[PDB]
């Protein structure tokens, strides 16, 4: 699956221009995956906080 | 919740997993090695209800669950259930994150390598532990007891390993692996309680009989004297309260069950008995070793808690032993807990800090590393 | 004091905690913007040679794969913590319940209907 | 009752006079002059409804805050603005978590006294530190000086 | 007010039908399961007059009608008559068309499948309901009572079902249904009132005796003491007023009617009674279940409304039960209406919406679908 999200990179038939295009599109994909990573990190931090509170209530509930 | 990267210690038996952190003198909790599953069809809506329950959850909701153990005479055969037991142990009750701690597990030295290799694999691959060690139960009871020499007799829930140690060394030709333990004693008791009119078959019933044995049974220093007396008079009966308000009284069954340890033939087993296997582990050692093992008959695990067993085992070996030799049982209060305790001591020894398998060594070496680094 | 003042105080607490959620979200989103500009800086494509462009494509593709897998790990963590929050809230609400099932009532019928049917010519304001 | 206390305060003087005349018609034959059992009974048969006596005593004693045992004209106004429901949607557990991560500025799990202090002081209306202490005690059911999450829910459940 | 497509809830028994909208805490009205038909020759013309009357219409015009019940001993035997009972229930009194609302109907756990299949068929084919579910009355009784665990003892008009539930799961092997119910108690009372000189056999007369039972019976926690005095003195007789101004006084017969629930042989039934079926449902469950069922006998149905039945039942179960154990009865005001109340609870649960049979699923599979999806 890591291999599946490892997309196909075909850069032989691409001349210099389509090489620039492929490099930039891979860069943009990197940017978007960094975006999802940061969002899931913020969600996970809010989650760890709320789970601190949840175990607080658990101690209060049991 | 720990303030140091102390090693974790977990003693995974067929009965319960004892667990806590290295440096303590006791596990934080004992987690029965049980995964329960509902055996009935739900009728009400909005009841929650999970596909499985683990450890104490499995026992607390047992009225409608079928309960099974993942460990067979010391070897884990059901790894899905042990991951749930281990996860629950670290995640909910020990309040532990193994990623930040070395972990020490225990095992009989006589069990198939598959178990020590797989335990090493799960802590590194599922729990991401930075380091591992799997320790020998003969060793662990001896550390807990303050001994370097002796015959270690577990008579546990799963297996009896019968292993002689001298000056910290194994004497392997004198080892008696025995397929007799508390799980067999319990089944025997269910059959003889059936003779009395109380039929115990299902999970709730199996857990009741294990509780009856734990609270009412003893081995007897002299079986025949207790046998003849208990079979002749009600003065030897002891009562037990069944959960529904009914009661059971138990007579000579109170000792006939534990007696199987000395007489394996009671359950169809072909065996010398725990006192002879202990004896043979002393006897098969060299002549200049024998005297030290006679003086160091070392208890490990549970069942060593039965009334008359520490006095009986010493008498049974004495009866087989040569004269001159002084025979003694080492039966500390660290009973039923000495293997875990030994793990705490061992994990913490300065002399043991290089015995740990690190994550990097594991990844380069593969799972077979346990054979080269642990035992 | 008037309890309409108390309603105003509590609804202002609600709106103000909403604006505090907004300021915390503003912190998080500014962090996201800066850490995204730095996590993946705009490329410079002009002048780079053919083989060098293929090497850069290999690098950026491996980075695609890796940051994908990393956000995927944080996603798995988020899923675990979603299950955690949901199930711990279920457990608590059970310990905080077994009597706390919400009930609806329809004896709470709109006051206007019976107001009319009772007062007629004088039930004009409510 | 701050919701429906604003609701009655949302009424104009004309609505109050109408409800006063309705109260005058309500108690025809009242031993208490207020809305006791027979008053509810007769004003219900005034339209033709037949409720049970236990529901009636429930509605009497619930809106009775002091323990007077009957529904006075003020409690009558409360039930009048009750059936015309004003406090919509009662923003709740998830919104209250969005609010509670803020309330607990410490990111720990409990709204500390300085935290709810800043929270109230930022509301814009008249803010005393008594507001902070008592909203603590009412939120923090433990009165430990720290409002837990569930404590914040029952602190802000149903609040418009 | 109903501004939301709330599910409609109706409990259709051999006695009466409880109906209202999900989300309320009571049926809006109780409609007896009666279809009345004129049994006399008309002489006047332009008198209106229906082919059949339903529910309260059937009782209001009963002076010249024979009154029939479409439901018997827990099942629908006449579903064309039920379509009329339901049409009236929904369109004349609740004034709702099921076409725009899901409908929840209820039955006992081992009730013959034809009952749930016809309930499903009529609501989908004559009422065009967008969705259906047939629920178990025992679930609903537990939901109304605030329980997940207990014995539901539901003696109604035509049947006593007796079903144990633990953690929301049915224990079906421990269900002991009896042909013992309120309709038989009415018949027993008619025979003993005949012995007193008040012979009741026609529909009007049968309805009177049922009304007598409901107002005069007190069951007796100690029936031997009550028969000794009630059969000896007028001081324990209660006067009942009949529609034509007659007065009947009833003495020990006042409790002999309910006594049949403890002595079923009174109506020709071979049974140990309702207190023993409650007990056997506990005894056929595992011993780690039994403790919770003993502490939670759950009263449902209508016989639970005698002024003294809770004491009669607690005394009988504790007499049958083991000592030490705590035997308790859960007997909430949600008596006689607990199924409807539970119906409203179920219908409104978020955890129940996926359980609905939709009209599309019904049209594709036919009514047998209810047997596969509901329970």
């Amino acid at each position: 699956i890591l291999a599946e999200r490892r997309k196909v990179l075909a850069i032989d038939h691409l001349n210099e221009d389509q090489l620039r295009e492929k490099a930039k599109e891979l860069w943009q994909s990197i940017y978007n995956l960094e975006a999802e990573k940061f969002d899931l990190q913020e969600k996970f931090k809010q989650q760890k906080y709320e789970i601190n509170v949840l175990r607080n209530r658990i101690n209060d509930n049991q | 919740d720990e303030d140091e990267t102390t090693a974790l210690v977990c003693d995974n038996g067929s009965g319960l997993v004892k667990a806590g952190f290295a440096g303590d003198d006791a596990p934080r909790a004992v987690f029965p090695s049980i995964v329960g599953r509902p055996r009935h069809q739900g009728v009400m809506v909005g009841m929650g209800q999970k596909d499985s329950y683990v450890g104490d959850e499995a026992q607390s909701k047992r009225g409608i669950l079928t309960l099974k153990y993942p460990i067979e005479h010391g070897i884990i055969t059901n790894w899905d259930d042990m991951e749930k037991i281990w996860h629950h142990t670290f995640y909910n009750e020990l309040r532990v994150a193994p990623e930040e701690h070395p972990t020490l597990l225990t095992e009989a030295p006589l069990n198939p390598k598959a178990n020590r290799e797989k335990m090493t694999q799960i802590m590194f691959e599922t729990f991401n532990v930075p380091a591992m060690y799997v320790a020998i139960q003969a060793v662990l009871s001896l550390y807990a007891s303050g001994r370097t020499t002796g015959i270690v007799l577990d008579s546990g829930d799963g297996v009896t390993h019968n292993v002689p140690i001298y000056e910290g060394y194994a004497l392997p030709h004198a080892i008696m692996r025995l397929d007799l333990a508390g799980r067999d004693l319990t089944d025997y008791l269910m059959k003889i309680l059936t003779e009395r009119g109380y039929s115990f078959v299902t999970t709730a019933e199996r857990e009741i009989v294990r509780d009856i044995k734990e609270k009412l049974c003893y081995v007897a220093l002299d079986f025949e004297n207790e046998m003849a007396t208990a079979a002749s008079s009600s003065s030897l009966e002891k009562s037990y309260e069944l959960p529904d308000g009914q009661v059971i009284t138990i007579g000579n069954e109170r000792f006939r069950c534990p007696e199987t340890l000395f007489q394996p033939s009671f359950i169809g087993m072909e065996s010398a008995g725990i006192h002879e296997t202990t004896y043979n582990s002393i006897m098969k050692c060299d002549i200049d070793i024998r005297k030290d093992l006679y003086a160091n008959n070392v208890m490990s695990g549970g069942t060593t808690m039965y009334p008359g067993i520490a006095d009986r085992m010493q008498k049974e070996i004495t009866a087989l032993a040569p004269s001159t030799m002084k025979i003694k049982i080492i039966a500390p209060p660290e009973r039923k807990y000495s293997v875990w305790i030994g793990g705490s001591i061992l994990a913490s020894l300065s002399t043991f800090q290089q015995m740990w398998i690190t994550k990097q060594e594991y990844d380069e070496a593969g799972p077979s590393i346990v054979h080269r680094k642990c035992f | 004091i008037s309890a309409s003042r108390k309603l105003q105080l509590k609804t202002l607490l609600l709106q103000i905690a909403k604006q505090e959620l907004e300021r915390e979200a503003e912190e998080r989103r500014g962090e996201k913007g800066r850490a995204l500009s730095t996590r993946c800086q705009p490329l410079e494509l002009a002048g780079l040679g053919f083989a060098e462009l293929q090497d850069l494509c290999r690098q950026l593709h491996a980075r695609v794969d890796k940051v994908d897998e990393e956000r995927y790990d944080i996603e798995a963590k988020v899923t675990k913590n979603i299950t955690e929050i949901a199930d711990l809230t279920q457990k608590i609400f059970d310990l905080r319940g077994k009597f706390k099932r919400p009930t609806l009532r329809r004896v709470r019928i709109s006051a206007d209907a019976m107001m009319q049917a009772l007062l007629g010519a004088r039930a004009k304001e409510s | 009752d701050d919701i429906y206390k604003a609701a009655v305060e949302q009424l104009t003087e004309e609505q109050k006079n109408e409800f006063k005349a309705a109260f005058d018609i309500f108690v025809l034959g009242a031993e208490d002059g207020c809305i006791s059992t027979k008053e509810l009974g007769k004003v219900m048969r005034m339209l033709g409804q037949n409720p049970t006596p236990e529901e009636l005593q429930e509605m009497i004693d619930e809106v009775d805050e002091d323990g007077s045992g009957t529904v006075d004209f003020d409690e009558f106004l409360v039930m009048m603005v009750r059936c015309m429901k004003d406090d919509s949607k009662g923003k709740s557990e998830e919104e209250l978590s969005d609010l509670f991560r803020m309330f607990d500025k410490n990111a720990d799990g409990y709204i500390d006294l300085d935290e709810l202090k800043i929270m109230l002081q930022a509301t814009g209306e008249t803010i005393t530190e008594d507001d902070i202490e008592e909203l603590m005690k009412d939120g923090d059911k433990n009165n430990d000086g720290r409002i837990d999450y569930d404590e914040f829910l029952e602190f802000m459940k149903g609040v418009e």
